[PDB]
């Protein structure tokens, strides 16, 4: 459970480790290091608007919540593993985003799809730090 | 100089002089707002540019007056919530005699009334 950010590209590296069990404390194979949270959101929230250009009856707008966290994943290969980088990059959110969460993907395989998940909660508020509530057009005449 | 209300004991007056000179460059401008202190509050400022969308010489001349009150000048602090003195900031675009310059509209926020301020006068040359 992390804290609030502005609209800043921020990152975070969290303390404690998962579970994440297997034979032993060897090592994992594969490591994340960028681990890019919120680069799913700049490719829901423009087909979302861009379906909001005309009027609404589409299956993005059929009572999805997905918004509500945006929950990435972070997959890998073949025990318990201290948190990552994340590289949050939040400059384009809605004002409904108020949580996240990490569905990982423990792998492990010979010739298998023999995984398992590993889910984290965040509670993370905003800054609402500058808003352009209108603008307006003039044109003009003089020279100066 | 002034106006009377039409709902409050609010009146309007402007303290700097009413006939002013200046080129196209920035300006300061001072209104006074004097009232009961019965709610002596919750007044807003807006300039209002856009065209009054209104004989053809008369056609022509309601819409050249009306093209250029809402293309002249230009308010760099609309929506001012006011608090009495308040200094309004304008910019002026083009240039001529706006006597009775009549865009800007100040308004109570409650019983919403379309209070008008159609004083003051600019020459920009």
């Amino acid at each position: 459970k992390m804290t609030r950010n502005s609209w800043m590209m921020l990152d975070g590296t969290k303390t404690d480790f998962h579970i994440t069990v297997r034979n032993k404390s060897l090592s994992c194979a594969i490591n994340h290091i960028k681990i890019i949270p919120m680069n799913n959101i700049e490719q829901m929230l423009k087909p979302d608007y861009w379906k909001k250009m005309p009027p609404d009856d589409l299956y993005i707008m059929e009572k999805q919540l997905d918004w509500l966290s945006k929950s990435c994943v972070r997959i890998i290969k073949l025990i318990t593993f201290d948190l990552e980088l994340d590289n949050t990059a939040v400059p384009f959110n809605f004002t409904g985003f108020d949580l996240l969460i990490e569905y990982g993907m423990s792998a492990t395989d010979e010739s298998c799809i023999y995984l398992k998940k590993l889910s984290i909660p965040y509670e993370v508020t905003l800054r609402r730090t500058i808003e352009v509530p209108s603008m307006d057009i003039i044109p003009l005449n003089e020279l100066f | 100089s002034l106006v009377n209300s039409k709902l409050s004991n609010v009146k309007f007056k402007f303290i700097n002089s009413n006939i002013k000179v200046i080129k196209g460059e920035k300006f300061t401008m001072r209104l006074q707002i004097i009232n009961s202190s019965s709610s002596p509050l919750d007044l807003v400022v807006y300039y209002n540019n856009t065209i009054n969308p209104i004989t053809l010489e008369n056609q022509y001349q309601l819409h050249n007056k009306y093209r250029k009150i809402a293309e002249g000048i230009i308010l760099l602090s609309n929506d001012y919530k006011i608090p009495y003195f308040a200094d309004l900031r304008f910019i002026g675009i083009m240039s001529g005699y706006y006597g009775t310059l009549s865009g800007l509209k100040v308004l109570d926020l409650n019983t919403n009334e379309l209070i008008e301020v159609g004083n003051g006068a600019s020459v920009l040359i």
